[PDB]
């Protein structure tokens, strides 16, 4: 009498690959995880300590964490600081506009649930995973400046858990639907003049 | 299969890797082609693990500040995952990630012995605990007690 | 032509054997208390014995090493 | 008979030494990026790319392999018509320059009496590729982001020319080997950097902006729009741009040391390293490795000098950069030639 | 000036290098990314539209003065090579040559051409 | 076919250089085609000074002078283009016949 | 100095076929920036033609003064012509396209039939003393170096004032 | 005029150099300083007796 | 311009994009297309999505009289985020079941 059961594994998942064709992608993903670059983003009550991750208190740059301030280049973004309803309709564009080996995570307990913004307010969004699929959720407001490195070490294994056939689960299809409208247009409101 | 040297026979073991994980994923890669399918748990959080691997246990959801008693009565994760598993599957490879240091119930070594019986009676479980720079493995049952 | 192998073999092996595992010790022994030009000493050598320095660079292998028969 | 060609089918060319140069330049790229990521971010900081083995000796090629896949995106506006065509010109402009660069006693790849001239000519082809790349897309932050650099690069080759000529008129040649020949006389007295330091200053200051140093003034401030015309360039594209940048740096260092310093000369003249012993036995491999040795260290010194300067000056804005390149370096880079004319009049 | 065969081989090899790298990337790549993919980096949500962003008025003068002052060098090189070979007449000839363009640069400096 | 195949390409460029000139509509395209014609003549010139006249090069010097004058003309024409685009806010060449 | 061997005509035909497509791109494509980039391609592939024949200076200089300054200047210029994407489809413009594509082809036919009637390889034998000197011991940056200043004194003295006048005129015109 | 420029062109450069070389030899003791920053992740910071973690 | 509520599994695009690439990211914004959950959080068989496609007219034609503002976009996404919740709460649809992180926005399954 289970509610919302999980779909069945359609494939039998029965195969065997050669080592000379598997260790290639194995070490490739090893490099892909051991050469990750951050993507700059930070707003609010669960962000500031990220800066301290570049100094003599915490140094995540010791592992080659090259902070890139551009979506199309980097692959690791930290949704630090509590996100609201807005700044999200442009946030997801970042996740849409970077190469496929992203494997994004979260940061800030106010981003996995919206902790100190969860009594009654029409701004804050309840968690981030209702906007973007990420892997790891990080607690703390402010997030513990060491727990983030530990969670990076945690996620460092998932990429190492990938095989050569796994490089097909990022290919997409199109559920593009043909439906029109009948309504009235609205001219631009954000008029840039003083 | 160097892992296969100590998983199919023992069905009870603990992974003692360096505290970075950058050398152990290759091992997990190989164990998807026999009938072993991954179940990562991060054991920290649950009560007496018996009712977490055999019984219908009410997992109280993260509450929303209000709403006295509200627990969705969550199910176990052994027999149902068998029902989703094909009849062609050797064992349920499971990882107790939060087995360590170096009304809840402390998942002590007795609880690991009681999680070392489901491999034997009725899941191929492996405990996790960081250790020396060389990736080692050791039967946790003898460490248990 | 007969006894030519020992000379060209011993020096060519020393050229790539002893320096690789010891550059990592001379750099791990001092990294933050060095002098103004001390970092210049072993860094240059990082090329010279390079025939073997990369053979003991992170390339250091951890194969499963099939045991004694 | 000899129907078409007997010995002229394909057996007149060997591609071994070229591939050796390729391997060497790639390894040196790894070395220089290690230098940067381990000295720049470690002056008063933590160690550089650790955890990639003992040190980051594998980190560089690891970043290379990661960038290798990275799912090149090829944005919509602008396409393979010019997108893939962009960085090819950039990479070739600096790769082909490796021809006339020597490394030691009889180790030049081609005599090429028009050598340094060919280098100067190939140094002024990159701006074409930069403008192409920055315009291969449509949006801003790449159009003007590349326009700025392509424009400011043009404002500096003139001092480069009027400092290379102030050495060609001293060595009476245009092939690097003869340049270092005219410089191995007095060990280090005869070094041109002492004979013409006014030219060396201009060459060194110009070399910074010529290899895009700095393209962004601050670790937080962007490359003047959001990035240096390499925003959409995600995978091997940004990898090739990183390469071409480091390679411009390398060629500039190697050229300034092979011109103003003794190329493979010791502190004591290069010929004098043989006469004082009355006999030599196996000086071949010794002199080969010592030419790679005494030369690469001199350019290493300038690598380190640039690394240090990176954290001592706020790189000017392109409102002052043009002023400095035009109204400051041009007059003195002409006057040094006007002087050296009468200086070499004898 | 004896054998540029090494030059030709290096040309063909280093010109095959970029297409080789692009093709190697293409072989082991993902056939994916059917997302929007029509907008470029650091953009205000979908910003789209705009033109007439030139400011060529300033940089065009720099480009012109550079194009004119460049031709000096490719004439100086045959002179810079033939100083000792010939006598000292070429010295005076090239001095007149360079001084003409020095006067030209002085003029371009006084009247506002090289600006912000 | 060195001495013979290159000249067979001089015309096969020169002609094109004229055609793009005539059918040109924008000023920059006309200037491009003009430069193209000058380069065609340059190429037709140089090869003649490599087969023969190697004692005293009489073509390479002339090629150098042609390139210098080409650069000067390409500067002056674009300078005029600046002023015309300042006066009228479009440089459509064939739509200005007020001088006839 | 000389060339490898029967690899010569291979590179000859390759460069010819590249340059033809380059010129066609120069003259056909409507987007002016594509035209300018194809022009740059034409000029580098003709610099390679200059380099194949053992004339070195007039190759590398031509690569520096054109594939550099002139092309970037033209790129800057195309940032002042707005309005592209004109008509298309087989002589987009008026019948003037056909009239040109006729008269140019007549010009071709004329010169392209005049040329293959002069024995160039026979016009080379009649001059076996011109390219028989080399002055005794010279390389090909000193040949030009001296023979530019030993007898071509007046045009070398002249070109400088042309350059200066062109600079002054360009600055006085482009500036409003 | 130019005599004022012929006198001040050395002054501008000498000020530039007096600043650049001074900052260079000052940061010399910084590029090769003797401080040791944060160590590896196995060297977490000390914690005194007033904080808050897992209740 | 293309100012759409692009929330997870709810992307009511205010612009025509139903090619592999829209070729302008908007195609002049004259069709108001929509794509359903590109992250494959739910696997779709046509029949299951047919009710959503049918009620799309109920949401775009039956209760629309306001101009092209994201106000109407939230008016759509609100019921869109609960039609799927209803279709799952009665067991007709299920979750991803792939090699992704397998996150649970609505929590783990229940026992009714």
């Amino acid at each position: 009498t289970v509610m919302n059961l999980i779909e069945f594994p359609l494939l039998d998942q029965t195969s065997s690959n050669s080592v000379i064709s598997t260790t290639l992608n194995d070490l490739s993903n090893w490099s892909r995880l051991s050469s990750l670059w951050p993507l700059l983003y930070g707003t609010s009550c669960c962000f500031i300590e990220f800066a301290s991750l570049i100094g003599s208190r915490f140094d995540f740059d010791r592992y080659g964490l090259v902070p890139r301030s551009s979506p199309r280049q980097a692959d690791l973004i930290l949704t630090a600081g509590t996100v609201t309803m807005k700044m999200a309709p442009s946030l997801v564009r970042l996740y849409e506009q970077m190469p496929e080996p992203k494997y994004v995570i979260a940061m800030g307990a106010c981003t996995i649930t919206g902790g100190m913004f969860s009594t009654d307010s029409y701004s804050t969004v309840r968690g981030v995973d209702k906007l973007i699929p990420v892997d790891v959720y990080l607690p703390g407001c402010p997030p513990k400046p060491e727990a983030v490195i530990d969670a990076l070490t945690k996620l460092r294994k998932k990429i190492s858990r990938e095989i050569v056939e796994d490089r097909t689960l990022s290919q997409n299809k199109k559920r593009c639907f043909t439906t029109s409208h009948k309504l009235y247009v609205r001219r631009s409101t954000h008029t840039g003049t003083y | 299969g160097r892992w296969l040297d100590d998983v199919e026979k023992h069905k009870a073991l603990a992974i003692y890797p360096p505290h970075e994980g950058g050398y152990e994923g290759r091992y997990l890669n190989r164990l998807r082609y026999q009938g072993y399918y991954f179940l990562d748990l991060s054991a920290r959080g649950l009560g007496d693990p018996e009712s977490t691997l055999t019984k219908i246990h009410p997992v109280c959801p993260p509450s929303l500040g209000r709403q006295p008693v509200a627990r969705w009565y969550f199910p176990p994760e052994v027999d149902y995952r068998l029902s989703l598993l094909h009849p062609d599957a050797k064992g349920l490879i499971v990882w107790v990630y939060e087995a360590k240091v170096s009304r809840l119930q402390v998942l002590s070594k007795a609880e690991l012995q009681f999680l070392a019986m489901l491999p034997d009676l009725r899941v191929r479980v492996i405990a996790e605990c960081g250790n020396w720079r060389k990736f080692i493995w050791k039967p946790l049952k003898q460490i248990s007690g | 032509i007969l006894g030519i192998l020992p000379p060209v073999a011993a020096i060519a092996f020393f050229y790539l054997f002893v320096a690789p595992p010891i550059i990592m010790n001379w750099m791990r022994l001092r990294w933050f208390k060095r002098k103004f030009i001390e970092t210049y000493l072993q860094f240059m050598f990082t090329y010279l014995f390079f025939p073997g320095l990369m053979l003991w660079a992170p390339f250091v292998n951890f194969r499963k090493f099939p045991r004694d028969k | 008979s000899k129907l078409e060609l007997l010995k002229e089918v394909y057996g007149l060319i060997s591609i071994l030494p070229i591939l050796t140069l390729l391997l060497g330049i790639t390894i040196e790229v790894l070395v220089i990026v290690w230098l940067e990521r381990e000295i720049s971010a470690s002056i008063q900081q933590r160690i550089g790319p650790e955890y990639a083995g003992p040190l980051g000796l594998l980190q560089a090629i690891a970043d290379g392999t990661k960038l290798l896949f990275k799912e090149d995106i090829l944005p919509s506006r602008g396409d393979i018509s010019l997108f893939s065509i962009g960085p090819s010109i950039a990479v070739i402009s600096v790769l082909l320059s490796f021809l006339v660069i020597p490394l030691g006693y009889h180790f030049v790849l081609a005599d090429l009496s028009i050598g340094v001239f060919l280098w100067i000519a190939i140094s002024s082809i990159a701006p074409i590729g930069l403008l192409m790349a920055g315009y291969s897309s449509n949006n801003k932050y790449s159009f003007l982001g590349g326009l700025r650099a392509a424009a400011q690069s043009i404002s500096y080759e003139i001092p480069l020319t009027f400092c290379v000529l102030a050495i060609s008129l001293l060595s009476n040649s245009l092939s690097t080997v003869d340049i270092v020949e005219a410089q191995s006389k007095y060990g280090f007295f005869g070094w041109n950097i002492w004979r013409q330091p006014i030219g060396f200053l201009v060459f060194l200051i110009s070399s910074l902006a010529e290899c895009e140093r700095l393209p962004f003034d601050l670790p937080e401030a962007e490359e003047e729009l959001v990035a240096g015309y390499q925003t959409e360039y995600s995978g091997i594209k940004y990898g090739l741009f990183y390469l071409v940048s480091y390679l411009n740096l390398l060629v500039s260092s190697l050229f300034v040391t092979v011109l103003y310093l003794g190329g493979w000369n010791f502190s004591i003249p290069y010929i004098s390293f043989f006469d004082f012993f009355q006999m030599n036995k196996a000086v071949g491999i010794l002199e080969m490795t010592m030419g790679i040795f005494i030369t690469l260290t001199k350019a290493y010194l300038f690598l380190f000098i640039s690394i240090t300067i990176r954290w001592t000056l706020p790189r000017m804005r392109m409102d002052q950069l043009l002023n400095l390149g035009w109204k400051f370096l041009l007059p003195i880079s002409l006057g040094n030639l006007l002087l050296t004319t009468s200086f070499q009049l004898v | 000036l004896h054998e540029y065969d090494i030059f030709w081989t290096f040309l063909i090899i280093a010109s095959l290098i970029p297409i080789l790298a692009f093709s190697i990337s293409g072989l082991l790549a993902p056939v994916s990314e059917g997302p929007e993919k029509l907008s470029s980096y650091e953009s205000g949500i979908e910003p789209m539209g705009g033109a007439w962003v030139q400011f060529r008025i300033r940089y065009y003068m720099f480009a012109l003065v550079f194009v004119v002052f460049d031709v000096e060098t490719v004439f100086l090189y045959p002179w810079a090579m033939s100083f000792d070979v010939l006598g000292v007449s070429v010295f005076i000839e090239a001095l007149i040559f360079v001084l003409i363009l020095v006067v030209g640069l002085v003029y371009a400096w006084r009247k506002g051409a090289l600006e912000w | 076919m060195m001495f013979e195949h290159v000249l067979f390409l001089s015309v096969y460029l020169f002609s094109i250089g004229i055609y793009g000139l005539i059918t040109s509509r924008n000023m920059v395209r006309a200037l491009i085609c003009l430069e193209l014609i000058l380069n065609s003549i340059n190429l037709n010139l140089v090869t003649f000074s490599d087969l023969f006249d190697s004692r005293q090069l009489k073509g390479d010097i002339f090629a150098i002078f042609v390139i210098a004058l080409a650069a000067a003309e390409a500067a002056i024409g674009l300078s005029i283009l600046s002023s015309i685009h300042r006066n009228r806010k479009s440089t459509r060449i064939n739509q200005s016949n007020l001088l006839n | 100095m000389d060339l490898p061997g029967p690899i010569h005509e291979i590179l000859m035909l390759f460069g010819e076929f590249i340059l033809l497509l380059g010129g066609l791109g120069v003259v056909l494509l409507t987007n002016p920036i594509y035209s300018a980039f194809s022009l740059g391609l034409v000029l580098v592939c003709i610099s390679l033609f200059y380099f194949l024949l053992n004339s070195y200076f007039v190759a590398v200089a031509q690569l520096l003064i054109y594939v550099g300054a002139i092309n970037v200047l033209i790129i800057f210029a195309v940032m002042f012509v707005n309005g592209s994407e004109w008509s298309k489809d087989k002589n987009y413009w008026t019948i003037g396209d056909g009239f040109t594509s006729l008269v140019c082809i007549t010009f071709v036919f004329s010169l392209m039939t005049t040329i293959p009637d002069t024995s160039w390889y026979g016009i080379l034998w009649t001059t076996r003393s011109n390219q028989i000197v080399e002055q005794g011991l010279i390389n090909n940056v000193q040949q030009i170096g001296i023979h530019l200043a030993t007898d071509f004194y007046l045009p070398f003295e002249l070109i400088s004032i042309i350059l200066l006048v062109s600079l002054i005129g360009a600055i006085t015109m482009a500036r409003q | 005029p130019m005599v004022t420029g012929f006198m001040s062109y050395g002054q501008q450069t000498i000020r530039a150099t007096r600043y650049i070389g001074q900052s260079f030899i000052t940061t010399l003791s910084h590029t090769n300083r003797l401080p040791i920053t944060i160590h590896y992740p196995y060297e977490k910071s000390i914690t005194p007796e007033r904080f808050r973690g897992r209740i | 311009q293309w100012l759409s509520c692009t929330t997870r599994h709810v992307r009511i695009y205010a612009a025509y994009i139903d090619p592999e690439t829209n070729a302008f990211d908007q195609t002049q914004t004259d069709k108001l297309t929509l794509m359903l959950d590109p992250t494959e959080e739910f696997v779709w068989t046509d029949e299951t999505c047919q009710m959503v496609y049918n009620e799309f007219q109920d949401l775009v034609d039956h209760y629309e009289g306001a101009p092209l503002s994201e106000y109407t976009l939230r008016l759509i996404g609100s019921d869109l985020e609960h039609y799927i919740r209803k279709l799952l709460y009665d067991g007709e649809i299920k979750y991803n079941m792939r090699s992704r992180v397998l996150n649970f926005s609505m929590g783990k399954p229940r026992v009714k």
